[PDB]
């Protein structure tokens, strides 16, 4: 349940 | 017993999954995230300001320095649920990340509008409204089990570089179905580069 962006946050 | 729209994903005979419409309805945060967008009410508890890196989760670095913060506003500024004063010391694991509570502004209730591409906060108090389009900076965002297991925190950024914890309580049929609209139009644009 955590938003998070493809910008600030990156995870791949 | 075919011969309404004969198929079988069309013949009003069948399991759930929607099927009238081609879309699929799902709950209200994501159906209206698409439509004119969700609006529910969550009132706002002022703004704690960090002073730590950017980018990181830590399952415990997380809990203790969001946990820590959103203990001294519950508490120091009165307005949550259930976390007023009760002698809640405990340690306080933390050596540089954090920033210091801001409470400004403690009760200010507004309408969290989530649309696609566009979570504008409306401003329920003096008749104003909190960003038009609340959707392109920000930094980090969350409020379901853990953080603070009730109400909702998301840290945004925009105005400077410091990632701002906002910490928001009352929504009004939110917690789950809210962290489902936030992610959705948290998809949407934000100019996806795609590495």
């Amino acid at each position: 349940h955590i938003i998070e962006n493809p910008q600030y946050f990156s995870d791949a | 017993g075919s011969h309404m729209g004969q198929l079988g994903g069309e013949e009003w005979t069948r399991h759930g999954s929607f099927v009238n419409k081609p879309t699929r309805g799902w709950l209200h945060p994501n159906d209206k995230v698409m439509g004119p967008g969700v609006s529910y009410l969550v009132r706002y508890m002022g703004c704690v300001e960090v002073l730590q890196s950017m980018r990181a989760l830590d399952f415990n670095t997380r809990t203790q320095v969001t946990r820590e913060a959103i203990s001294l506003v519950c508490e120091a500024v009165p307005g949550a649920k259930g976390a007023t004063r009760r002698r809640k010391p405990c340690s306080r694991p933390l050596s540089s990340i954090l920033g210091r509570s801001n409470l400004k502004f403690a009760g200010m209730p507004i309408t969290l509008t989530v649309s696609t591409s566009s979570l504008n906060l409306m401003a329920a108090d003096c008749k104003q409204i909190i960003a038009n389009h609340h959707m392109q900076s920000i930094s980090f965002a969350s409020g379901g089990d853990p953080d603070t297991a009730e109400y909702v925190a998301y840290v945004a950024k925009d105005p400077v570089n410091q990632r701002a914890c906002h910490i928001l309580e009352c929504p009004e049929g939110l917690a789950q179905d809210v962290i489902s609209t936030i992610g959705q139009a948290f998809e949407l644009r934000f100019k996806q580069y795609l590495r």
